[PDB]
């Protein structure tokens, strides 16, 4: 019945030194049945990432939701679309539907091209906006995230230094959920370029 | 009473034909000439600007390319915001069918969905149709490359190579006469501007009455590049080709 | 009872032409004047403030009206059909914009809102088109400053500089001589006021003309301090005295 | 050029509205009826064509009563009238239903008035054919009131309208000249009945049966009733008298 | 003049006529005759009928709409059906509601202001039909005619259609006469059928050809045609 | 085509007909008002005219009180006046009621003009051939004089004038104020203010008054009313001892 | 909540406390439930906040319509219009209100529409959690045509002791005068009242 | 609840379907065909409640028949699943959500490859070597999870089934019926008439 | 959430925590819950997080339309009565709770709007998990004629109550003063006293810790 916790799965994104870092798990299941191994839950329009953890369902029809309207955004306004600016789409198109909600819990993450400064935000299934400047949270092991962010967490890390951190933090936490891990991957971000690599990790 | 003041839009003349539709083609062949190039291996749009001066910023201008989705754009020749509005909705049109298959839409459908708003104005409604005629240049994984055309009656056909708007005759005289099916952009090019060259009814063929597009699907890649040329370009091209 | 006017008010004549869009562009030309030119770092839009008597209040009538704290509009034509527009200008800014974003639109984005607004008079049922033309200019951080003006029929297009209405032509001519892409504000503000003295048949002061800006931002403006983000608005009416201090520099 | 008598709301070159215009002589060619405001109340009397002698005497009913203390009465196209008056009661009860004191004669006027001006506002209804003569007693007095197409209305001494207007609003004249003082119901239902009567002879031809009703502080109580019986025949006869 | 003014219902001519509702009034002219007459009490309908080849049926003309009241129609057939269900509709509601037996003189109220709707708006059309309706009820007697200008009026008798003048100057003499038929239908039919046959020209009134009807103190609105018409000619 | 003198639609010379004949209509009446703006009120009069003698005097006003602080004065025909009145109340109501406080005179007004515009634009609607003056003292403003007319264009006065011979009394007043140089009568009491108005509606129609030829109306903070044919004469008196 | 209305020879004058809680705690202290829809008839709110503002709020626009409209309007009708809202959406609405006002022909004249929304007419009224309490009192102690010395006392004993049981009201006690003299405003305070 | 399986081998996909429809205490039938041709080269199984079953697999159907005519085309698998995933996600939010789970098995004539989406009535979507409805998934996933092979032959994958099947006829406690195999490869649709025993 | 609005002798201060949560768990250590209506025109809310921003940003929307159209600055009972009609609109269902200060032509002022609707004026007020300890102190400080300087430090204090005594409350303050003449001062952070302390150890983890499996480079362009 709690749409949140029917399929699994985390999502956490951090910032650092002219970078930022948003990794998730691959499982996909049904309560205790896992039903994929290859659930990826990042998505990236342009340059602007967006993790969704909750309702597979959901999931599924935000990315497309969002793929849609950064598109079109695209061809009208002409450039694509920014991460502060995103957010604030996100937002806005969550408390559209406030009495009737996505199950849920998107995170942004990416570097605004113009600035060049580090940016990531998590909000709530109706839209409330936490941007914060350490990291984010989200998934059916929120706790479990905060108590490694919160920790393992130093301001300015390097690129490959932010991303044991992220990893670790994901890594372990997952393993303290049962309805997370079965993989996962970590995307790290810096301007010119962004990284992918998947993870080895316990598979049970 | 109402009725007596409406033109009835949508009816038949004892000939047949629709007399809005007709009577909305004419405004269009008063309008700066767009032409489309089908080659073997891209597609360019060219287009002729009307309404000019020494003021009017050519840099962020684009009153005749329109780009529909990445892999599909279109050349008006029309009223410039009776436009727009068809292409608001085209763009959208072309989301949703991305939304429900996860697939680009086929150019075809795209145009064909187009259409079919415009015979709507035909036949029911009561309002005018658009003052609009548009060449569509697009890629997909069916046909290729594209080139298509449609006007205020909702009608649409394909095509090698075509123009719209004024000298439409002309143009495609010219183009009847030197287009061969195994052209190359960089030709296509050429006889695009050449066409647009011997059927302007201005002094010369400059950079700043000009619009220009190609859509290439470059070898060392494998996806389709859509490029508006960008008025220093076309400057350039149109060097190349010599008209200076 | 009910609007059983249904049907376009405007068709096509056998000629090509929309009859009732013409004709709304000629109210347009028995307008006053009004002008915009853009600068490096700046866009000035002026007009002149045809007091209808001398009995009348000057003041309490904006030709030029702020958009969005980055965007201004004049315009040359039916005032009613304009003061209107202002307005669903201003809602749409909104409604399509920054209550969907948390930012307001952009110039071209925005004008491209109130062109459509104006296009739809041109062929929804039961309407005459809009009779006045407008000059919106503004500025957004991702295509600087820009200077637009949107006709009856919808269309739109950007300018270096322009005028419209009475004296459009001579004005417009005036203007190409003058203009480069090295001027600076005050020199355009100052252009401004001479091809706007041409049109000028009497009286020629702050208190005939209708003269704003869109340049640097101005927090002495905003009313709050607190927020390094929101650095003010770029749009600002000049004061009648503003206006004089270079009229006297003619 | 012309044609601007074809449609209800244009207003012609010289600001006129020809319909409601037209409205009027539909009123003009109808038969007279009047009202003389009294000290304490309102009294309508109107002239009923006897077209034969098929027509069953005292049966075919003119004035009419609007909640409990209104009288109507109006010249010109019957159903116009009617249709008036249902509205006229739908918004009476309207205004008691939310505010409990039966509707002031004021109020109830432009409400009348709001509703007649409005069918002068679009082409696709045409105005009233009819000229109304109301009123009752309220909180504050006595109130007469006349509406025309148009939809103005104003209060009056006396009041009246059709055929015999003329000859009416003399005799109306005079009773106002020479009773300054007011006049008893009582009179006036006598002096009606002599208007009436009076106001026939612009129509001498056919015979009438006359119909008087008030509504008086002290003789009704403040509610519309009509006069019968001996009441009735005392008028009639002052009439038939000061006919020589 | 004229064609400028009567293209439809909405325009108001320089002279302040209707000529949409006026021709109207002509079609009523156009149709076959019928007669209404009232005692103090009975009233009685007595209608031509009229075929259309020696081939065919009489166009039925008269209508019950209660058993206490009941018309005949002149004009437009269509639109007597339409405005008969009204009436029939409103004697239903004024019964299942308020377990009252609709007034005549209110079922001619309602028609009234049923046509007026036709006639002062757009696009409409006023209904094509005169009407007389008869009826007995908590006041005795009644016979209305109704005219699709919307005027409806209350009389001891009279007539409608072709010809109708014949019968109407009739009863207008034949009036002190009739008004004392108490307690004998049978005479006050033939008052009816005499002052019908006024307004012939064709050929006498036969079996196939007369319609009557009667309501009363003691009798429910019945329809009598053909066979059972016989002894009234 | 042709047509374009019947809707609101543009004529070849770029004009709206139908807007241009309303403006006519309001003439039809025959009466002249004015309005000034004293030192903290407002002043508007207007003429009366009873022609009938079987008229009830107090029921003939162009002259109406549409919210406690804001007064209107029309030039037009009584049927479109009133349906004006009528909504001017209901949008004032509506704006408390919705905002919180009382709509300002000059925001009644656009929204009065805004309504008109619509008129001009729609085809199904006639514009409604009155003239509207809005008085007032705005708490925020000052005394306050507004006027919408059917193109569905308004604006702000020093002073006003509207009817048959408003170009009279507007040369009048507009000589006035450029003697004085400042933008209002300096004058400490309305009812001085009321002499001024009548004063200068005599001194430039040519004409004397009696007390039912007058219709006044002031506005002065927290409060708009309309006098009596008494306080009127008082009027009329205190002036004819001056001039 | 606390509050009652009495009329008087020189019109009538509307008392009520001042609390306003959500359950227990106190949100307000110092509130003000005497509310003006006219310039002379006021009205006491009981029940919900939100409810009682959101009614009073629209009676008012309602009154002021009327007002320009038809003129003054009268006590009774200020009624018409409560009763009509609470009436007529009784499933959503927990409000009770007294409704008074001074009038020229009419005096004064108090009028209380209960929870089902039928409305009466009375000499006074009392309503509000604390007025149970007060039934024996009130009915004892209130004799027509008082003065406004009088009255004034009745209301401030009649409140006082409602505040003393009833734990729901509390704070100033607020009056509002309505007679031809105008409106006056009237306050006491917990150490005057708690020892009367 | 009812039995569907599906299995993604190297050149084609075979969905195993129950062939058993019982309502209350009694099996009103043993032959049922819970699948429906979606095109020529897409097969779709479906499970769920019991007319929403027939009624959203027929509704499918229609509009996936209607595209291929109107364009003279076959939509990828891909293509029609998301189609497919789009109708349940909007049904889920609404008045009577169709309570149906279906396995898509499709052979890509483009990319000339097999491919099997589960999609369950919520529009949850994924695309899986093999996958399954209902309890079945939990016994055969590890089963599968354990014997299963990218690159086996359409035979071998039959095989496989078999051995899936014969653990839920051990395990599960109704009595399906047995099922019905399908095979969907570059030539179409074919059903295994022989695997009752084979 | 702890929020407080005191009046002062020209004007009104208000300030509230920076604490948001999603059940005990601390979601935002430093949420903004002050919100800009209009220049001169702020609002502190608590509740459900998006629905005070919600309903603020709406309402600050709608406002700002206003100001334009009628050539006004904005008036507070407008902000008032448009966000009591919203909220009673929607049955409680928007759970707004919000203390709307500011100063307009017409004054200073201060009120209070809870999610059904009702509206309170005072010359302090508090709202939020924190209202209690908030109001002891008020309760406890208050006097008339506040200065700038007293009403700052007042409202201050009484946010620190709640900082300490409500689990419902904590991290830092922030203020916005709103004075008559002046330009309203947003104080951002006025205090900030939850500063987490210097961690024991650092658990920057040798590079190579991670067992990464394949690797590979996105495309981030068109
Ligand atoms: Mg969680
Ligand atoms: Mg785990
Ligand atoms: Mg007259
Ligand atoms: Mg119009
Ligand atoms: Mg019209
Ligand atoms: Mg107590």
């Amino acid at each position: 019945s709690d749409p949140s916790s029917i399929n699994g799965g985390i999502v956490v994104a951090m910032t650092g030194k002219d970078c930022v870092a948003i990794a998730c798990d691959l499982r996909l299941g049904s309560q205790s049945l896992g039903v994929s191994n290859k659930f990826e839950k990042i998505f990236h329009y342009g340059h602007v990432f967006l993790g969704i953890t909750g309702l597979a369902t959901d999931v599924t029809t935000l990315n497309e939701m969002f793929r849609y309207k950064t598109n079109l955004y695209k061809l009208k306004e002409e450039r694509a679309i920014e991460p502060e600016t995103f957010t604030q789409l996100v937002s806005s198109s969550l408390y559209e539907r406030r009495f009737g909600p996505y199950f849920v819990g998107p995170v942004v993450a990416g570097i605004n091209s113009k600035s060049g400064k580090p940016f990531i935000a998590g909000f709530d299934l109706i839209g409330c906006i936490d941007e914060a400047k350490d990291f984010i949270v989200s998934g059916t092991a929120s706790d479990q995230l905060f108590g490694m962010c919160e920790s393992l967490y130093e301001p300015n890390l390097e690129p490959e230094d932010l991303f044991e951190t992220i990893s670790q933090a994901l890594l372990n936490a997952a393993d303290r959920d049962a309805l997370s891990g079965w993989g996962a991957v970590v995307y790290i971000i810096k301007k010119d370029e962004v990284v992918k690599r998947y993870l080895k990790m316990r598979q049970d | 009473g109402s009725r007596r003041y409406d033109s009835r839009t949508t009816i038949f003349s004892p000939e047949g034909r629709l007399y809005q539709v007709e009577y909305a083609l004419e405004s269009i062949s008063h309008a700066g000439t767009a032409i489309g190039i089908m080659a073997s291996d891209g597609i360019v749009l060219a287009a002729e600007r009307k309404v000019t001066s020494t003021l009017l910023e050519q840099d962020t201008s684009t009153e005749k390319l329109y780009k529909l989705n990445d892999k599909i754009a279109v050349a008006v020749a029309g009223l410039t915001a009776d436009a727009e509005i068809l292409i608001n909705t085209a763009r959208i049109h072309a989301q949703n069918y991305l939304k429900t298959y996860n697939e680009d839409i086929p150019v075809e459908i795209l145009v064909r969905r187009l259409s079919d708003i415009k015979q709507g104005y035909t036949q029911h409604g009561g309002l005018r149709p658009f003052g609009v005629s548009f060449i569509y240049a697009g890629y997909d994984d069916r046909y290729g490359y594209q080139l298509y055309t449609s006007n205020p009656s909702g009608n649409y056909t394909g095509w090698k190579a075509i123009s719209v708007g004024a000298n439409t005759s002309a143009a495609q005289t010219l183009l009847q006469m030197d287009y061969k099916d195994d052209m190359k952009v960089d030709d296509a090019i050429e006889l695009a501007l050449k066409t647009l060259s011997k059927t302007t009814d201005s002094s010369a063929l400059t950079y700043d009455r000009l619009e220009f597009a190609t859509i290439r699907k470059g070898a060392n890649d494998g996806e389709v590049y859509q490029k508006i040329f960008k008025p220093q370009e076309i400057k350039d091209i149109l060097v190349k080709t010599g008209i200076t | 009872m009910t609007d059983r006017y249904s049907f376009s008010l405007t068709t096509f004549s056998p000629s090509g032409k929309l009859g009732q869009i013409d004709y709304a562009l000629t109210a347009v030309k028995q307008g006053v004047t009004s002008l915009g030119i853009k600068a490096t770092n700046g866009v000035v839009i002026a007009t002149e403030k045809k007091s209808s008597s001398p009995l009348a209040m000057s003041e309490t009538l904006s030709k030029v009206s702020l958009l969005t704290p980055d965007i201004g509009a004049v315009y040359s034509g039916m005032g009613p059909d304009y003061r209107v527009l202002v307005d669903k200008s201003r809602k749409v800014a909104h409604t399509s914009y920054k209550r969907i974003y948390g930012e307001y639109p952009p110039t071209k984005l925005l004008v491209s809102e109130v062109a459509k607004i104006m296009q739809e008079a041109t062929q929804s049922g039961g309407v005459r088109p809009f009779g006045v033309s407008l000059l919106i200019a503004g500025h957004d951080e991702f295509n600087g400053f820009s200077l637009y003006q949107v006709d009856p029929s919808g269309s739109y297009f950007p300018w270096k500089a322009t005028a419209i209405g009475k004296g459009s032509v001579a004005a417009k001519t005036f203007l190409e001589k003058r203009w480069n892409d090295e001027l600076e504000l005050e020199d355009a503000i100052h252009i401004a006021l001479l091809t706007l003295k041409e049109s000028v048949e009497g009286e020629f002061n702050g208190d005939t003309i209708e003269l704003a800006i869109i340049g640097d931002e101005n927090p002495d403006l905003l009313g709050y301090t607190g927020i390094p983000t929101d650095k003010g608005p770029r749009f600002r009416k000049l004061t009648s005295q503003e206006i004089n201090d270079r009229l006297e520099a003619l | 050029g012309t044609g601007y008598d074809l449609s209800n709301s244009v207003f012609s070159p010289d600001g006129r509205n020809f319909q409601v215009e037209y409205a009027v002589k539909a009123v003009e060619n109808g038969t007279t009826s009047i009202g003389i405001k009294c000290n304490d109340g309102v009294v309508f009397a109107v002239e009923k064509l006897i077209t034969s002698k098929l027509l069953v005497p005292q049966k075919n009913v003119k004035i009419q009563v609007v909640d409990r203390h209104i009288g109507c009465v109006y010249s010109g196209l019957i159903p116009d009238g009617r249709h008036l008056v249902n509205r006229g009661r739908e918004e009476a009860a309207s205004f008691k239903k939310l505010y409990k004191t039966p509707i002031p004669i004021p109020a109830f006027a432009d409400r009348l008035g709001q509703y007649v001006q409005a069918h002068t506002l679009y082409n696709s209804v045409r105005p009233f054919g009819v000229s109304t003569i109301f009123g009752g007693v309220d909180k504050n007095g006595a109130h007469l009131y006349m509406l025309e197409p148009s939809g103005s209305y104003w209060g009056y001494k006396g009041a009246a309208t059709g055929k015999g207007r003329q000859s009416a609003k003399a005799e109306l004249e005079k009773l106002v000249d020479h009773h300054p003082e007011g006049l008893s119901a009582r009179e006036a239902v006598k002096q009606a009945a002599k208007i009436i009567y009076l106001a026939h002879e612009d129509n001498k031809e056919k015979d009438f049966e006359l119909e008087i009703s008030w509504c008086s502080l002290s003789e009704t109580n403040g509610l519309h009733k009509f006069v019968k019986g001996d009441l009735l025949q005392e008028a009639i006869d002052f009439a038939q008298k000061e006919i020589n | 003049f004229r064609n400028n003014y009567d293209g439809d219902t909405v325009t108001f001519s320089p002279t302040g006529r209707l000529f949409q509702v006026e021709y109207a009034l002509e079609a009523i002219k156009q149709g076959s005759v019928t007669v209404g007459l009232r005692s103090n009490t009975h009233a009685v309908l007595v209608a031509l009928k009229r075929n259309a080849d020696e081939l065919s049926s009489y166009q039925k003309k008269i209508i019950k709409c209660d058993e206490h009241m009941g018309l005949s129609l002149a004009g437009l057939a269509p639109d007597a059906r339409v405005l008969s269900n009204y009436l029939r509709q409103q004697c239903n509601y004024s019964s299942l509601v308020f377990n009252r037996k609709l007034a005549v003189e209110r079922a001619g109220h309602l028609l009234c202001d049923k046509a007026q709707k036709n006639t002062q708006s757009y696009g409409g059309r006023p209904y094509g039909v005169g009407l007389l309706i008869i009826g007995y009820d908590k006041s005795g007697a009644h016979l209305l005619e109704f005219q699709p200008s919307g005027n409806v009026t209350e009389l001891y008798g009279t007539a409608i259609g072709a010809r109708s003048q014949g019968a109407k100057t009739y009863l207008e003499r034949t009036l002190d006469t009739f008004i004392k038929i108490d307690g004998n239908p049978d005479e006050l039919i033939k008052a009816g059928v005499e002052a019908i046959s006024q307004s012939l020209r064709d050929e006498s009134l036969t079996v196939d050809n007369l319609s009557i009807a009667i309501v009363g103190k003691d009798t429910p609105f019945t329809i009598y045609d053909g066979e059972a018409v016989a002894k009234y000619i | 085509a042709g047509y374009d003198r019947h809707i609101t639609i543009f004529s070849p010379e770029g004009r709206l007909y139908q807007v241009e004949y309303a403006f006519k209509a309001t003439n039809q009446t025959n009466i002249n008002s004015l309005a000034v703006r004293g030192k903290d009120c407002t002043v508007v009069i207007s003429q009366k005219k009873v022609p009938d003698k079987l008229l009830d005097p107090t029921t003939v006003s162009y002259i109406f009180c549409i919210s406690r602080t804001i007064g209107m004065v029309v030039n037009g025909p009584i049927p479109d006046a009133r349906n004006a009145a009528l909504r001017a109340k209901a949008e004032a109501a509506e704006f408390r009621y919705k905002y919180g406080y009382d709509m300002p005179c000059d925001v009644l007004a656009k929204r009065m003009a805004n309504l008109s515009q619509i008129y001009t634009q729609r085809a199904y609607m006639r514009p409604l051939g009155v003239i509207l003056t809005f008085v007032s003292v705005d708490e925020e403003l000052g005394p306050s004089i507004y006027k919408t007319d059917p193109a569905g264009y308004y604006v702000g006065y020093k002073a006003t004038a509207t009817g048959p011979k408003q170009q009279e009394i507007t040369t009048n007043l507009e000589n006035h104020f450029k003697k004085s140089k400042i933008d209002h009568i300096n004058e400490e009491s309305w009812e001085k203010v009321v002499e001024f108005a009548i004063t200068h509606m005599i001194d430039a129609l040519g004409t004397e008054f009696s007390k039912n030829d007058l219709e006044v109306g002031v506005a002065t903070k927290d409060k708009f009313f309309t006098l009596s044919a008494e306080n009127i004469e008082e009027r009329l008196v205190a002036i004819a001892e001056q001039d | 909540t606390s509050i009652m209305a009495v009329t008087f020879k020189d019109g009538v004058i509307l008392g009520a406390d001042s609390r306003t809680t959500t359950g227990a705690y106190i949100a307000n202290r110092v509130t003000d439930k005497l509310t003006r829809v006219h310039d002379k008839i006021w009205c006491c709110r009981s029940g919900s906040a939100a409810d009682t503002q959101a009614i009073a709020d629209i009676v008012q626009y309602h009154l002021e319509l009327y007002t320009s409209q038809y003129g003054t309007p009268s006590t009774e009708t200020a009624a018409s219009v409560f009763k009509e809202l609470c009436y007529e959406n009784k499933d959503n609405l927990t409000a009770g209100i007294i409704v008074a006002g001074y009038d020229d022909k009419n005096k004064g004249e108090v009028y209380t529409i209960p929870l089902g929304g039928s409305v009466h007419k009375l000499p006074y009224a009392i309503a509000g959690s604390g007025s149970t309490f007060i039934y024996g009192y009130c009915d004892k102690n209130f004799r027509e045509n008082m003065s406004k010395e009088e009255t004034v006392d009745f209301i401030k004993h009649s409140l006082s002791q409602a505040i003393k049981w009833d734990g729901s009201s509390g704070g100033v006690i607020r009056m509002v005068v309505l007679t031809a003299a105008g409106v006056e405003r009237l306050i006491f305070y917990p150490d005057e009242y708690e020892q009367l | 609840m009812d039995i569907i399986l599906g299995i993604r081998v190297q050149d084609s996909v075979i969905l195993a379907s129950s062939k058993a429809v019982t309502r209350g205490i009694s099996v009103l039938k043993d032959s049922d065909d819970k699948t429906r041709q979606l095109s020529p080269h897409t097969l779709m199984s479906f499970a769920g409640e019991a007319g929403d079953t027939v009624q959203f697999a027929e509704y499918i159907q229609a509009n996936i028949q209607l595209y291929s005519i109107r364009e003279d085309y076959e939509l990828s698998p891909q293509a029609v699943s998301s189609f497919v995933r789009q109708e349940l996600a909007k049904s889920i939010r609404s008045r009577r959500p169709y309570q149906v789970n279906v396995l898509i098995g499709g052979y890509d004539k483009k990319k000339n490859k097999p491919e099997l989406y589960q999609i369950d009535y919520l529009g949850t979507k994924v695309e899986l070597p093999y996958g399954a409805h209902g309890y079945s998934g939990f016994y055969t996933f590890s089963l599968l999870d354990h014997h299963y092979r990218p690159d086996m032959t359409t035979e071998e994958g039959l095989d496989l089934l078999k051995l899936c099947v014969q653990e839920l006829e051990k395990r599960m406690p109704m009595d399906f019926k047995g099922v019905i195999v399908k095979i969907v490869d570059k030539d179409g649709i074919r059903q295994v008439d022989d695997f009752q025993a084979q | 959430t702890t929020i407080v609005g005191v009046k002062f002798n020209n004007g009104v201060v208000i300030a509230a925590d920076t604490r948001s949560t999603q059940g005990p768990i601390v979601a935002d250590k430093n949420c903004a819950k002050l919100h800009r209506i209009s220049p001169k025109i702020w609002c502190a809310g608590a509740g459900t997080a998006a629905d005070t921003e919600a309903v603020t940003q709406l309402i600050g929307s709608n406002i700002e339309l206003h100001s334009l159209y009628t050539s006004r600055e904005p008036r507070v009972v407008s902000a008032l009565q448009m966000l009591k009609q919203h909220l009673f609109k929607y049955q409680g269902h928007i759970g707004a709770y919000l203390i709307v200060a500011g100063v307009d032509p017409t004054g200073s002022h201060l009120f209070s709007i809870h999610a059904h609707g009702s509206t309170d004026v005072g010359y302090y007020l508090s709202l939020g998990s924190g209202s209690l300890a908030a109001m002891a102190v008020l309760e406890s400080h208050w006097k008339q004629d506040l200065t700038k300087e007293e009403a700052i430090k007042l409202a201050s204090d009484a946010i620190q109550a709640g900082i300490w005594n409500d689990l419902g409350s904590g991290s830092n303050v922030d203020v916005c003063v709103m004075e008559i003449g002046k330009d309203a001062e947003y104080l951002r952070n006025y205090l900030t006293p939850n500063v987490r302390e210097e961690k024991q150890k650092s658990y920057k983890f040798p590079r190579g810790t991670t067992a990464v499996l394949k690797e590979s480079i996105v495309n981030i362009c068109d």
